[PDB]
């Protein structure tokens, strides 16, 4: 800088101290892979990545189970309410008088304005639950929308009703909150380490906010596998799977994610497991064509369903079962992300 | 042909 | 908030070899340029060395280049000064100053108390003159002190690169207007500075008791970083 | 939905009282604005390089 | 003359497809503007070095078969070992760096980017040409017009060759350094690499991470093909230059003796041939393994 | 009862409606058609800004008219001196999913906000020479879209949640919210006097907001897709957007109509973003096609191009004097233009 002055020259070499700060940045940040996380109506409960989180080791100090009691209470009364909106809706008296007037007081109250279970509603609450109309109703919890842990709540309200009442970790798992905004999760494997970014909770339109991550590894998706005869109230008689199936053949066909693997994930195998036994597959879905009483047929059904929607038929749609149980969820991630880039690889060496 | 200059030659 | 203190002066045999050291505290350390200035006994003050923001640059002055040695430890924040084949013209008092050099900053902001350095017993470059010495005048009335420069300061960017000082008696020195016009950071709007390219004249109205003291102009188009002579302003 | 019904025809009824004026004296206004400050346009009539910050 | 005509007419034909190929690659990387990076970087040093082998190196050779004497002179003698060596070290060396930046791209799949990696792989092309031409040098240097004594004519014909009848050890040293930084070196390494590609391939394909086996058959298939087609690049580089390098290496040590003889003659002919067939089964096995490399190729074409 | 709510508005839309219409003597166009046409626009790069490594969506230009702020996905957002390149600081973002930027009128601040739902506050003149965050402003649930300055304590965001919200930056609490708007609110822009501004919606619906009372004081509805852009005329009694239909439209504010419209048969894409000129004879707009245009904006024919960029042009800012254009845009550059 001959023509430059002392100061400019100062400024220069800042602006190059600068850049090569942004390099070594950019270095670091490209050894990370971004996977989204698309938010279904398995992804809004939000237990999955809860119980995922307590097989990496995370737990939960009192503090934080202190913030879960409120969400608790919260959920007995969401239940019960939206169980007797049911009742109204499939035109279901209840056996007991006194439960009519419960069943009012219950309707009564509001969800977010409590933050104490109160000593007349702990009553009201058993009582209607005590109501044979009332079991024979969440017998019949696929008609309607209810929460998958009633039952283990609505058991145990004596420990929840005592002042002194701490939540267990099983009572923090099942606390079903929706999320304000993008959460991200940062996990390590083998040296390399992914950052899932759950958009679940973003409720905005995804027209102007999906092209962020139009470069990423992998969009990883999660469906559940016993939702194929539970049909929604707030839905005019439509089939959840059916909703499930609409959202990754949308997803799937946006052009930004070309070039991005997919991944999706079966939940609730245990689940179907029990419902096939008493729920058959071919009512709801008339191609179905197996032995009508095997959870492994109904499966690879719905495993196939999904599959088909691929509109590349060069493009791998990874696939795996979890059980909620699952030790080998964050294996299979990185396999998958390992061919991913294996395949990227050899697209790149025009190989293939 | 007096002389062949493909029986002696370079590496190719 | 932001404290430099230098450690390492004494009473030195000359020919000897002794090392200065000043400790930062309260800001960016890493992200500020240094400069070593010292002030003889009763003199004036002159710029001794300068060390860059990622040690990239240093610059020694003319006197000390060769016998003097700078350097930074940026993660312990300290900057050290050794010093070998102490001469009797090294009895000075030696200021830390931070500096730093982007668009719009200001130089020479901060500067340290000093220590203290006892020894036993103007080529090619801009020298930057104030004809005067002492000016004493009764609080309420404007001042101007003057300063002329070897050749113009003012720069092609359109900058003319002059810093006016003051050091309080027992003080050290402190910035008041950095490139002939600019104000720095917690000076009294009474200080105000306006000069041509080599002509220049910080004017103090409504003076106040806090104002007496030595002025020092300073150029930095250039190294050498040369000082001016200071102008003296006392109570009548 | 009384609520949200009252808020759109109490705000639709507030926003139809605003005062209008003809749609040829903003045409002339916009216009007369354009001519009044064309020469203080750089990227409309291009400044002479020595003058240009940028490539100098 | 219709056998000597048969030489440039069948050496000719494989020149032009060659040529052809090759030139094809170098369209494709300038053209598209983005197809520039370290994969297509090695690519285009091989096809640059098959290039220069082809245009180069056969010509001499035909006229060697159809000229009783050297036209080049003194100083062409000079200068055409010089290009033929350099050629031949291009060729076979970049043929390595591929094998090996294939091996980390397949089987390593981890940290491909690598920084600088546009300029480190520029650089090892660079690095590559810099041996070609000091082997080229001594041959330059030793190569004069030299006298020889064929046994059956019992003419004593002034050809160029590459060391002087002088020595009797220079001729055999060199061959046998020539045959070993050639072939055995540079083969080895492709072995080692490509054998790691194809075990990894095949085992990727039965380890895919996918429930359903029907969904992802093509792309086994694909998988098991890719492996074979790696196997038979290993096989085609050591045929063809495996009897060129016999050839040599014999006239090399009967260096004093001139053999003319019709198994000798065909034997040449036919190595010679072999050898020049490798410069064009480079780009066209890749032209047959990818079809978006195909589309390039005929938007090129 | 609804039925007579539903039929009530109706009832003013078909009076207001009514009202558009008495008041319309003439078209823009047929008043404009006696003048002189600008004539070809050619504008060359003076310079080009490295160093982001990911896709910019956010830049503004400061007061000085030489320093410019830009943010990209990478998580930095970056100070730069025009004339010299030269790169003044690196601000290091907390979520690096950001979609607006904003630079303090004064030069002390800037602001950033994107997916994370906050507005964060950085100083730039802080006397420790780091750049610190000042205040985190958190009450919206949607997106942060954009936000400008309004003073050095006060600044107004838009949201994804339909609505805007005027703050406080000292006390970190929204003084005021307008809730006006149905769809997502993506662009703003503060008039010179800054006592009104307009915004504009997913519901291709552009509202008027006084920033006093709180209240809207106009709508308007002549765009049939998402408005992405929006920016006040240099008068400050006109303003103009952009939409994902290909259409820009100047909407007045004193005739309360849509006077004209910018479009091109070939134009097919959507318009990122939209700014005048300091005459407010051009506006430039930003489009998906990667190149930018000029348009005449008082016979609303096409002009120049800025054909530079080779991904989307994400932002286009234009300086407070005039001398020159920046573009940035989804290839990770900067442009600046004369």
């Amino acid at each position: 800088g001959c023509t430059l002055s002392a100061e400019d020259k100062a400024a220069v070499e800042r602006s190059k101290m600068i850049d090569r700060n942004l390099r070594e940045d950019g270095e670091k940040a490209r050894r990370e892979l971004k996977l989204l996380l698309l938010g279904t109506g398995e992804s809004g409960k939000s237990t999955f990545i809860k119980q995922m989180r307590i097989i990496h080791g995370s737990g939960y100090s009192d503090e934080d189970k202190r913030g879960f009691t409120k969400l608790v209470y919260q959920n007995i009364f969401t239940a019960m309410q939206a169980m007797i909106r049911a009742m109204d809706t499939l035109k279901i008296p209840y056996k007991y008088e006194h439960n009519k007037a419960h069943a009012q007081l219950v309707r009564e109250v509001d969800v977010e304005k409590v933050s104490a279970f109160e000593n007349p509603y702990v009553d009201a609450i058993k009582s209607l639950w005590n109501d044979p109309g009332i079991q024979e109703c969440y017998d019949r919890r696929r008609e309607y929308q209810l929460s998958d842990s009633t039952k283990y709540y609505l058991n145990d309200l004596d420990r929840v009703a005592d002042p002194a009442y701490l939540p267990t970790q099983q009572d923090v798992l099942r606390v079903q909150v929706p999320t304000t905004g993008i959460i991200e999760y940062p996990f390590d494997l083998q040296s390399v380490i992914f950052r899932m970014v759950d958009v679940g909770g973003l409720r905005s339109e995804r027209r102007k906010w999906i092209h962020c991550f139009e470069n990423v590894t992998s969009i990883m998706f999660l469906v559940a596998l016993s939702e194929y005869d539970q049909v929604l109230v707030e839905s005019d008689n439509e089939n959840r799977m059916e909703e499930s199936k609409a959202l990754f053949r949308t997803i799937i066909t946006y052009p930004w994610f070309q070039n991005s693997s997919v991944i999706l994930f079966l939940n609730k195998k245990d689940l179907l497991e029990e419902k096939i036994m008493y729920s058959h597959l071919v009512d709801y879905f008339p191609e179905y064509d197996g032995p009508q009483r095997d959870a492994q047929a109904a499966r690879e059904f719905i495993l196939k369903m999904f599959v088909d929607l691929n509109p590349d038929s060069d493009k791998i749609i990874y696939s795996h079962f979890t059980c909620a149980t699952d030790t080998e969820n964050i294996r299979f991630v990185f396999a998958a992300v390992k061919d991913t880039i294996l395949q990227l690889n050899l697209k790149e060496y025009n190989l293939v | 042909p007096r002389g062949n200059h493909w029986a002696v030659g370079h590496l190719m | 908030d932001v404290q430099l203190v230098e450690s390492g002066g004494g009473l030195v045999q000359p020919g000897g070899s002794r090392k200065l050291s000043c400790s930062a505290s309260g800001f960016a350390f890493s992200s500020f340029g240094m400069h070593w200035v010292r002030q003889a006994p009763e003199k004036g003050l002159e710029w001794v060395a300068y060390i860059s923001s990622g040690s990239g640059t240093i610059y020694y002055a003319d006197t000390v280049k060769g016998r003097f040695t700078i350097s930074r430890d940026d993660p312990k924040n300290t900057l050290f000064l050794q010093m070998t084949s102490l001469r009797s013209e090294d009895t000075a008092m030696y200021y830390c100053v931070r500096s730093i050099y982007y668009y719009g900053s200001s130089p020479f902001d901060f500067w340290g108390q000093g220590t203290t350095l006892t020894v036993s017993s103007g080529g090619s470059d801009i020298v930057m003159t104030q004809a005067t010495s002492s000016v004493p005048v009764t609080p309420g009335e404007s001042v101007s002190i003057s300063c002329r420069s070897s050749k113009s300061l003012l720069h092609s960017n359109g900058n003319t690169y002059l810093y006016w000082f003051l050091q309080r008696p027992g003080q050290s020195p402190q910035l008041l207007i950095y490139r002939m016009s600019n104000l720095a950071s917690g000076v009294p709007d009474r200080f105000s500075g306006s000069g041509s390219g080599t002509a220049f004249t910080l004017t103090i109205s409504r003076l106040e008791a806090e104002d007496v003291g030595v002025y020092y102009c300073m150029q930095h188009l250039e190294y050498p970083l040369t000082f001016g002579a200071g102008t003296k302003l006392e109570l009548k | 939905s009384i609520a949200q019904a009252r808020k759109l025809v109490e705000q639709l009824k507030m926003e139809a009282n605003i005062d209008r004026i003809k749609v040829s004296k903003a045409a002339a206004d916009l216009m007369a604005y354009c001519e009044a400050h064309a020469k203080e346009d750089p990227l409309l009539t291009p400044v002479p390089a020595s003058e240009n910050p940028f490539r100098e | 003359p219709g056998i000597l005509y048969v030489i440039p007419a069948v050496y000719g034909v494989i020149i032009l497809i060659g040529l052809i190929g090759n030139i094809t690659l170098i369209k494709i990387f300038c053209t598209v503007k983005s197809m520039r990076n370290v994969p297509n970087l090695f690519i285009s040093s091989l096809a640059l070095g098959d290039l220069l082998l082809l245009i180069t190196c056969a010509p001499v050779d035909a006229s060697r078969y159809l000229a009783d004497r050297w036209l080049f002179g003194r100083i062409g003698c000079k200068l055409i070992p010089f290009i033929q060596l350099t050629s031949v070290g291009v060729s076979v060396f970049t043929l390595t760096a591929l094998s090996a930046d294939r091996y980390k791209a397949i089987v390593r799949p981890m940290d491909i980017q690598a920084s600088h990696a546009l300029m480190k792989a520029c650089l090892k092309a660079a690095f590559i040409w810099i041996i070609s031409m000091l082997l080229a040098i001594p041959e330059a240097v030793f190569s004069d017009l030299h006298p020889f004594h064929e046994e059956s004519t019992n003419q004593t014909f002034i050809s160029c060759a590459p060391y002087p009848h002088s020595n009797e050890l220079h001729p055999k040293i060199h061959s046998m350094a020539s045959f070993l930084v050639f072939y055995v070196i540079p083969l080895s390494i492709i072995s080692v690499y490509y054998y790691f590609i194809a075990k990894n391939l095949i085992q990727s394909a039965y380890n895919l991470p996918v429930e359903g086996n029907i969904h992802v058959k093509k792309q086994i298939e694909s998988r098991k093909r890719l492996a074979k087609t790696v196997l038979v690049f290993v096989g085609l580089f050591a045929f063809c230059w495996l009897p060129n390098h016999v050839i040599y290496l014999y006239r090399s040590y009967h260096y004093s003796e001139v053999d003319t003889s019709m198994l000798h003659f065909v034997t040449s002919i036919c190595a010679r041939l072999l050898a020049f067939t490798n410069s064009c089964v480079n780009p066209f096995a890749l032209y047959l393994l990818s079809k978006s490399f195909r589309k390039q190729f005929n938007t090129q074409l | 009862e609804l039925d007579q709510l539903r039929q009530e508005a109706e009832q003013l839309k078909n009076q207001i409606r009514d009202a558009r219409k008495a008041c319309a003597d003439a078209t823009l166009s047929q008043i404009t058609n006696n003048i002189d046409p600008v004539g070809r626009i050619q504008m060359r790069t003076r310079r080009t800004l490295r160093g982001h490594l990911a896709k910019i969506y956010a830049m503004h230009w400061g007061t000085d008219s030489r320093l410019l702020v830009s943010a990209s996905q990478d998580g930095k957002l970056i100070i730069w001196d025009s004339y010299t390149t030269n790169k003044v600081h690196a601000i290091p973002l907390r979520s690096s999913w950001v979609m607006t930027c904003a630079y303090a009128p004064s030069g002390n601040y800037v602001a950033c906000g994107g997916l994370d739902n906050i507005c964060s506050i950085y100083n730039l003149k802080t006397r420790e020479g780091n750049v610190r965050v000042s205040r985190e402003l958190a009450g919206h649930t949607g997106y942060l879209s954009c936000c400008r300055f309004l003073d050095d304590n006060q600044i107004v965001t838009s949201s994804g949640d339909t609505t805007c919200a005027l703050w406080d930056i000292e006390t970190g609490q929204q003084t005021t919210t307008f809730t006006g708007h149905t769809g997502d609110v993506m662009s703003l822009s503060l008039a010179p006097d800054t006592r009104l501004f307009v915004s504009g919606a997913c519901d291709a619906s552009a509202k008027l907001w006084d920033v006093r009372e709180g209240m809207c004081r106009q709508t308007f509805t002549g765009h049939e897709s998402d408005i992405n852009a929006i920016c006040f005329f240099p008068n400050g009694n006109a303003f103009a957007t952009g939409s994902d239909d290909a259409t820009c439209r100047l909407f007045d504010l004193r005739a309360d109509q849509e006077l004209m419209t910018y479009s091109h048969d070939n134009i097919i894409c959507g318009i990122t973003s939209v700014s005048f000129s300091k005459s407010g004879r051009l506006l430039l707009a930003g489009y998906d096609d990667f190149n930018c245009n000029v348009w005449d904006a008082l016979k609303a024919d096409r002009a120049g191009v800025l054909a530079g960029h080779d991904n989307r042009v994400s932002c286009l800012g234009v300086t407070d004097d005039g001398m020159a254009v920046a573009t940035g845009s989804w290839d990770s550059f900067l442009k600046i233009w004369n």
